């Protein structure tokens, strides 16, 4: 088993902590959803290859520009997260997170991940967004953003229903192996 | 870590740690507050355990088994004794606050009503100045500790065999040398997340809401100070 390091980046409300928790437990917590994620080393077998995937979160470091890059050394794959119920978090991807990840992690593949894809069918989400002249992120907007920033690929998931979560992490493992 | 505290913090939440007949006696708002307080102590116990692996297993193990150049071990584990002192003291106060709150006849049923006062004390005065100074030093030496570790692992067979040996148990899976360093660096930015969610569920007693709001402002002032005092050292 080879050792690979994954770092998840994105705005505070992008659901990155929830995505790591649901993957590491292989379950959406039924009694309590933890506030924080420490680290985790997943035993993953993708396309016949066994890999140890150490998982890291950047939550809490969004305001500390000198502390935050200390999470980047030796990263093999970056998950760049945005929330489908938040078009403003998608707009911050090319001008804030992408130049930072390219400077500190040159030649590291980035997977652009659209989180909370369940909220694209939420009536409360669609109503709250319409009051600010907005709507949930469409799949083509996510793909066009992933194309614009030169991402390895574009993926969507729902940490709440577990849909697409295993696939994102098996793809990240494959990306880390190239 | 000691079996006593490991068992008191083995459950996934406060609602699962206490007896269900005790849980049934409390309002949902109290349970929500207590679950987040339990997570703060549980992660503080884990952070102190991480610092003990760095000082007793890694640092001391290298001093007693290897023939490393003087000052090399210090460069791999900067400020670990100072950090271990700061956090073992804070953990002791958190565990004592829980112990005083236990019901008679019980080693698991408790409700912590006052945490803000404890948090203001840790994040103000001399203790805050010692955390600011120690984290500004630690995080400035972070990159050099990693580079030095990678240099020794690839060039020294004895260092490689020492590392492979002391990190072989399953309990150390997510606790290698580089993992311990990043776990320590990331700890300070977890506090505002934990305190803000405790504050979200502590509006019942106005004194407590005010104390938690002050504690949150102090942790953020500390974080901004540590962030401003950092500059990576290069070897
Ligand atoms: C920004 C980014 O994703 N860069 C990158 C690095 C290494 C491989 C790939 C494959 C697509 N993109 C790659």
């Amino acid at each position: 088993a080879i050792r690979k390091k994954l770092v998840i980046v994105g705005d505070g409300a992008c659901g990155k902590t929830c995505l790591l928790i649901v993957f590491s437990k292989d379950q959406f917590p039924e009694v309590y959803v933890p506030t924080v994620f420490e680290n985790y080393v997943a035993d993953i077998e993708v396309d016949g290859k066994q890999v140890e995937l150490a998982l890291w979160d950047t939550a809490g470091q969004e305001d500390y520009d000198r502390l935050r890059p200390l999470s980047y050394p030796d990263t093999d794959v970056i998950l760049m997260c945005f929330s489908i119920d938040s078009p403003d978090s998608l707009e911050n991807i090319p001008e804030k997170w992408t130049p930072e990840v390219k400077h500190f992690c040159p030649n590291v593949p980035i997977i652009l991940v659209g989180n909370k894809k369940d909220l694209r069918n939420d009536e409360h989400t669609r109503r709250e967004l319409a009051k600010m002249k907005q709507e949930p992120v469409k799949p083509e907007e996510g793909r066009d953003m992933a194309n614009r920033i030169g991402a390895f690929g574009y993926m969507e998931c729902s940490a709440k229903t577990k849909d697409g979560v295993r696939e994102v992490f098996e793809m990240a493992t494959r990306a880390a192996l190239q | 870590s000691m079996e006593m505290d490991e068992k008191d913090f083995a459950a996934d939440s406060w609602s699962l740690a206490v007896d269900s007949s005790f849980l049934q006696q409390h309002k949902k708002e109290v349970m929500k507050q207590q679950d987040v307080i339990y997570e703060l102590i549980q992660t503080e116990l884990h952070h102190v355990r991480t610092l003990k692996i760095m000082t007793r297993l890694f640092r001391t193990g290298m001093l007693e088994e290897l023939h490393l150049e003087p000052g090399v071990v210090q460069g791999l584990f900067p400020c670990v004794d100072e950090l271990s002192d700061i956090h073992t003291r804070f953990l002791s106060q958190l565990l004592e606050r829980r112990r005083q709150a236990l019901c008679p006849g019980s080693t698991r049923n408790f409700v912590i009503h006052r945490l803000g006062d404890l948090l203001i004390s840790q994040f103000s005065g001399p203790s805050a100045e010692q955390m600011c100074k120690t984290y500004s030093e630690f995080c400035s030496r972070h990159s050099k500790a990693l580079k030095l570790y990678k240099e020794l692992y690839a060039r020294d067979k004895r260092f490689q065999q020492f590392i492979r040996k002391v990190t072989r148990p399953a309990v150390l899976k997510r606790h290698g040398v580089q993992e311990c360093i990043l776990l320590v660096t990331q700890r300070i930015t977890k506090y505002p997340l934990l305190i803000s969610r405790i504050l979200q569920h502590s509006h019942g007693i106005e004194e407590e809401r005010q104390d938690l709001t002050t504690a949150l402002g102090l942790v953020k002032e500390l974080l901004s100070n540590v962030d401003e005092g950092i500059y990576q050292l290069e070897k």
